[PDB]
C-alpha cells in the first residue's frame, strides 16, 4: 500500500481530521479550527508498516558518489549513462545492519544513479 | 534532529566522542572567574557609591 | 621531486623545523596572550 | 599592575591610569619580562635558557 | 508518543507546539514547514501528529 | 521448539506485519476487495491486519487461534473476520458492534501491545 | 553479495561475527600449535615454561609468533569514527586488521593501528583490575 | 562509570595512549601528544562577511519550501543559512584556508554530505594536529621546499611560510573524522594494488602520535602496552639533572 | 656535569681522553676512529668517552653569584 498524507484547510492554513457524514455514509474531512470540510480522496486514514521495508533507495541522496572516504568500484557500471566507476556502501541507518546491503551510485556528474545488485 | 534520532535514519551521539568535548585552557577559566569576581566589585563599587549619594557626598573614585 | 628513500630525513628536518618554530608550551602561551590581549578588555567592555 | 580609564558623566570627568589591581603573569610571556631575551641575556640574568616557561 | 521540552526556570514539562504558539506561530501550516525542510515526510506525520492533536 | 513456543512470550507487535484502517461503511464492499468481504456477507470503519508467514511458520500458529484468542480479550464488542489460508497473505479485519476511531486507535494500540496471544 | 544464508537464533550480522571469531580462534590456534611444535627444544623460554615457573605457552606464541586478535569487552573493536574503526582505512570495510586483528609478533615488531589496538587491550586489563582491587575490598569488609 | 574513563577511538595523534596515572584514576588524566595543539579561537564575523560577500542567504530572507533542496550551514553551531550548491565553495573554503587570506588556517570546516549540512568551526577548545595535504596520488612536499628547510637559518624560511605555502595544515578531529588519511607516501601512496587512491591527508611521522615520555620509550612496537604504560609513567620519577640552574 | 676520572667497569684512565676527544672531533674525525686513534678498546670505555654530556659549560656561564 502506500502513506496518506495531511489534508490541509488552505484559508486557515490548518489541519483537517477526518469525520463521518451519516447521510450518505461518507467521509469528510473537516477543520476544527474553522468550517472548511473536502471529500476524503481514499478509504484509507491510518495505514502504519511494521516490517519497516522502507525505499532505502530514496532515502538515500545521490551527493555521497564524490566523498573520497566512501569505497570506490569499477566491477558494475552506471546503467543510464554506462560509466563504469560506482561507489558501493552500506544503510548507514539504525534497524538496517541486521541485513547489510551494497548501494551502488555512479561516480559520473549529473546523472546521479543510485541501485541495488 | 530528535525526529531523525527516533527513526534512526542517523545515529546518535556517544559522550565519549573528543571530537564533541571541547579542552577548556588557562584562558577561558581565568576569563570566567575575573568576570564573575568584577561584577562583584562593581557591585561593591555601585554600593559604595549609593551608601556615598545617600550620605549626600560626592562618591570617591579611589 | 620527492624521494621516497629522503623521506625519512624530510619528515625528520620537517619535524625539526615544526619544533623548532613551536617548542612545547606554545598552547599555554597563546591562550595566556589571546586572553590577556583581547578577552580582558572585552569582557571590561 | 593594570590600569582603566573612567568616563563619569554626572558634567563629564575623565580619571586616567586608574589602578585596579595586580593580575599573574605566567613567565615567557609577551608581558613577562622574560620576553625576547637570548641565552646569553638568561644566563647573565640567572634563568635557565632550556626551561619551557608558561607557569 | 509525543514530544516535551525541558527549560530553565521552568518547573513542567511544555510541549513544543504551544511553545511556538507563544512564540507566535499559531498555524500549523508554518509550525510544519518549521519542524521539516523537506515537506514530504509521512513517516513525520504517524510521529509528530499526538503532540499538535494534543496541544 | 512446541515447548519452546508454548513457553516464550509473544505479541502482536512481534506477529504482525503491517496494519490500516479503512472507511467501508458498506460490508459488502470493501477497499481491499478481498474474497474475505463475501464470506462475511456494524462499525461504518474497518480495521485490517495483514500478517507474516514467518512469523507463522516459526511460532506454528493458527490463525483460528489468533482469532478465537482475540475474540475471548475483546468479547463480543469486536467482531474478526478471518482471511483462510489460500496464500501467504493472511488479514484479520475488526469492526465494531453498539467512542470513535481515535478509540480504535486506542484499542489497536493496546492489542499490538499486550493481547499476550 | 548476500550470498551468507544467517544461522538460526541469531541475525546475519552476528553469524558473520561468529564466522569472522571463528575463522581467527583457529587460525591463531594453529599458529600458537605450530610454533611449540617447533621450539627447538634448547629455548629457556620452553624449559621455564615446563618448569611452570612463570609465563605460558600462548605467551611463547605472542612474543614468538603472532600476537593475535584483540578484543574489546568480549567483541572486536567498534567504528569510533564514521563506521570505521580508524581514518587510516577506508568506510565500511570488515577487515582483521582493521578490526583489531594483529597480523605480527613481538619480535617483529607492530604497526601503529595495532600498537593503538595492544594500547585498547592494555588500557582495558588495567581498568578491570582497578575496579576489581576496589569492589573486591568492599565486598570483603562487607562479608566480616 | 567505566566508559568515560575507557579509552575511545577519537585519540590519534591527541594523546598519546600509553601514559596514563595508575592509581584510582585511570584513564581521566591524559597527556598531550606530540603535534597535537589547541585551537586559539577566533571571531567569526569576518567568515559571516566572507559568506555574505559571497553567495550563501540568510535563513529569514530565504523562502521557506526552498529549503528542501538546499544544504544548510551553521557557524560555530549555530545556524547562519542554506546554498543551493556547497560545490566549489567548500574548494574556495578550503584554499581560502590554506592561503590564510581571510579564512583562518586555524578555523575548520565540515561538510556532511551524508546529510546535508556544513559547520564552521571558530571556536576555542578543538584540538588540532598537522598533517599534509595531497591532492593527486602525489603529495606537494617538494624538494624546493624541502631544500629551504635544510637551509633554514639564513633563508629564514619557517614552520609558519611552509603553512603559508599551504604544504601541511591542521586538522581537527571532526575534520579527521571526515577525511580520509594515507599513512604512507613512500608506501600507501605510491602506486601499487589500489586500497582507495582516494587519499587526501597525509602523516607527517607515525612516532608523532608518541608524547613525551613515550617519546623516550624505545622499541614500544616491540615492548607490552602495561610495560609502556608503566615506564611512561616511571618517567616522572626518573631522578636526574631537572634544571640547569639548580644551584 | 664532568667526566668521570675512571671506567667504572675497569678503571682505565678517562679524564684527559675527553678534552682529546673533543680535539679530534674539532679535528674532523669520524668519532668511533677518533676513540680508537685514542686507543679505547673496550665498549665499556667506549661509551663514556662516546655518550658523556657536559653541563659545566652552562653552570660557568650562569655568573658567580658567590664571590
Ligand atoms: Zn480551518
Ligand atoms: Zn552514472
Ligand atoms: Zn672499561
Amino acid at each position: 500500500p502506500g502513506f496518506v498524507g495531511i489534508r490541509f484547510c488552505q484559508e486557515c492554513n490548518n489541519m483537517l481530521y477526518p469525520k463521518e457524514d451519516k447521510e450518505n455514509r461518507i467521509l469528510l474531512y473537516a477543520c476544527r479550527n474553522c468550517d472548511y470540510q473536502q471529500e476524503a480522496d481514499n478509504s484509507c486514514i491510518y495505514v502504519n508498516k511494521i516490517t519497516h521495508e522502507v525505499d532505502e533507495l530514496t532515502q538515500i541522496i545521490a551527493d555521497v558518489s564524490q566523498d573520497p572516504t566512501l569505497p570506490r568500484t569499477e566491477d558494475h557500471p552506471c546503467q543510464k549513462c554506462g560509466h563504469k566507476e560506482a561507489v558501493f556502501f552500506q544503510s548507514h541507518s539504525a534497524r538496517a545492519e541486521d541485513a547489510m546491503r551494497l548501494y551502488y551510485v555512479c561516480t559520473a556528474p549529473h546523472c546521479g544513479h543510485r541501485w541495488t545488485e | 534532529r530528535l525526529l531523525l534520532a527516533a527513526l534512526g535514519r542517523r545515529e546518535l551521539d556517544d559522550r565519549d566522542h573528543y571530537g564533541n568535548k571541547r579542552l577548556d585552557l588557562a584562558g577561558p577559566l581565568l576569563a570566567f572567574l575575573f568576570r564573575g569576581m568584577f561584577k562583584n566589585l562593581l557591585k561593591e563599587v555601585r554600593i559604595y557609591a549609593q551608601k556615598f549619594i545617600d550620605r549626600g557626598k560626592d562618591f570617591n573614585l579611589e | 621531486e620527492i624521494t621516497p628513500d629522503l623521506w625519512q630525513e624530510a619528515c625528520w628536518i620537517v619535524i625539526s623545523s615544526y619544533f623548532d618554530e613551536k617548542g612545547l608550551v606554545r598552547q599555554q602561551l597563546d591562550s595566556f596572550d589571546e586572553f590577556i590581549q583581547m578577552s580582558v578588555q572585552r569582557i571590561v567592555e | 599592575p593594570l590600569y582603566v580609564d573612567i568616563t563619569k558623566t554626572v558634567l563629564q570627568t575623565q580619571h586616567q591610569k586608574t589602578f585596579i589591581g595586580k593580575i599573574p603573569i605566567m613567565l615567557r610571556s609577551t608581558y613577562c619580562l622574560l620576553n625576547g631575551l637570548t641565552d646569553r641575556d638568561l644566563c647573565e640574568l640567572n634563568e635557565c635558557p632550556l626551561d619551557p616557561g608558561g607557569y | 508518543q509525543r514530544i516535551v521540552a525541558t527549560l530553565p526556570y521552568i518547573k513542567q514539562e511544555v510541549p513544543i507546539i504551544i511553545v511556538f504558539r507563544a512564540l507566535g506561530f499559531v498555524s500549523d501550516r508554518d509550525i510544519l514547514e518549521h519542524i521539516i525542510y523537506d515537506f514530504e515526510d509521512p513517516e513525520m506525520m504517524e510521529m509528530v501528529k499526538p503532540s499538535l492533536d494534543e496541544a | 521448539k512446541d515447548i519452546l513456543c508454548r513457553l516464550e512470550h509473544t505479541t502482536l507487535r512481534k506477529v504482525t506485519a503491517n496494519t490500516a484502517i479503512y472507511y467501508d461503511p458498506n460490508p459488502q464492499s470493501t477497499v481491499v476487495a478481498e474474497d474475505q468481504e463475501w464470506v462475511n456477507v456494524i462499525s461504518p470503519w474497518l480495521l485490517r491486519v495483514e500478517l507474516d508467514r514467518k512469523h507463522m511458520t516459526d511460532r506454528k500458529l493458527t490463525m483460528e487461534q489468533i482469532a478465537e484468542k482475540i475474540n475471548a480479550g475483546f468479547g463480543d464488542d469486536l467482531n474478526c473476520i478471518f482471511n483462510d489460508d489460500n496464500a501467504e497473505k493472511l488479514v484479520l479485519r475488526i469492526r465494531i458492534m453498539n467512542d470513535d476511531d481515535v478509540f480504535l486507535r486506542c484499542i489497536e494500540s493496546n492489542m499490538l501491545t499486550d493481547m499476550t496471544l | 553479495n548476500n550470498e551468507l544464508e544467517p544461522t538460526p537464533g541469531n541475525t546475519l550480522r552476528q553469524t558473520f561475527e561468529n564466522q569472522v571469531n571463528r575463522i581467527l580462534n583457529d587460525a591463531r590456534d594453529k599458529t600458537g600449535s605450530s610454533a611449540q611444535k617447533s621450539l627447538s627444544e634448547y629455548n629457556n623460554f620452553k624449559s621455564m615454561v615446563v618448569s611452570g615457573a612463570k609465563g605460558s605457552k600462548i605467551n611463547i606464541s605472542q612474543v614468538i609468533a603472532v600476537v593475535g586478535q584483540q578484543n574489546v569487552e568480549g567483541k572486536r573493536i567498534p567504528f569510533g569514527f564514521k563506521h570505521r574503526t580508524l581514518p587510516h582505512f577506508i568506510k565500511d570495510d570488515y577487515g582483521p586488521e582493521s578490526r583489531g586483528f594483529v597480523e605480527n609478533s613481538y619480535l617483529a615488531g607492530l604497526t601503529p593501528t595495532e600498537f593503538f589496538f595492544h594500547a585498547m587491550g592494555g588500557r582495558e586489563g588495567l581498568i578491570d583490575t582497578a575496579v576489581k582491587t576496589a569492589e573486591t575490598g568492599y565486598i570483603q569488609r562487607r562479608l566480616i | 562509570l567505566a566508559k568515560p574513563r575507557q579509552l575511545h577511538n577519537t585519540l590519534w595523534g591527541m594523546v598519546c595512549p600509553a601514559e596514563t596515572p595508575e592509581g584510582h584514576a585511570v584513564g581521566l588524566v591524559k597527556n598531550l601528544a606530540l603535534m597535537a595543539y589547541i585551537s586559539v579561537g577566533s571571531q567569526p564575523s569576518p567568515i559571516l562577511e566572507f559568506l555574505e560577500e559571497w553567495s550563501m542567504e540568510n535563513l529569514e530572507e530565504i523562502s521557506p519550501a526552498a529549503i528542501a533542496d538546499a544544504t544548510k550551514i551553521f557557524v560555530n553551531g549555530c545556524w547562519v543559512g542554506i546554498h543551493k550548491d556547497p560545490e566549489q565553495l567548500m574548494n574556495t573554503l578550503r584554499k581560502l584556508r590554506r592561503q590564510m587570506d581571510i579564512i583562518v588556517s586555524e578555523v575548520s570546516m565540515i561538510r556532511d554530505i551524508r546529510e546535508r549540512e556544513i559547520r564552521i568551526y571558530t571556536d576555542a577548545g578543538r584540538i588540532c594536529r598537522p598533517l599534509l595535504i595531497v591532492e593527486k596520488q602525489k603529495l606537494l612536499l617538494k624538494k624546493r621546499h624541502i631544500d629551504q628547510l635544510k637551509e633554514r637559518e639564513y633563508n629564514n624560511y619557517s614552520w609558519q611560510d611552509l603553512v603559508a605555502s599551504g604544504v601541511v595544515e591542521y586538522i581537527d578531529t571532526l575534520e579527521e573524522e571526515t577525511v580520509m588519511l594515507a599513512m604512507t607516501p613512500d608506501d600507501l601512496q605510491e602506486k601499487e594494488v589500489a586500497y582507495c587512491s582516494t587519499y587526501t591527508h597525509c602523516e607527517i611521522h607515525p612516532s608523532m602520535i608518541l608524547g613525551v615520555c613515550a617519546s623516550i620509550i624505545p622499541f614500544p612496537d616491540h615492548n607490552q602496552s602495561p610495560r609502556n604504560t608503566y615506564q611512561s609513567a616511571m618517567g616522572k620519577q626518573a631522578m636526574g639533572v631537572y634544571i640547569t640552574n639548580f644551584h | 656535569m664532568i667526566i668521570p676520572v675512571r671506567c667504572f667497569t675497569c678503571g682505565k684512565i678517562v679524564g684527559n681522553k675527553w678534552e682529546a676527544y673533543l680535539g679530534l672531533l674539532q679535528a674532523e674525525y669520524t668519532e668511533g676512529d677518533a676513540l680508537d686513534a685514542l686507543g679505547l678498546k673496550r665498549y665499556c670505555c667506549r661509551r663514556m668517552l662516546l655518550a658523556h654530556v657536559d653541563l659545566i659549560e652552562k653552570l660557568l656561564n650562569y655568573a658567580p653569584l658567590e664571590k
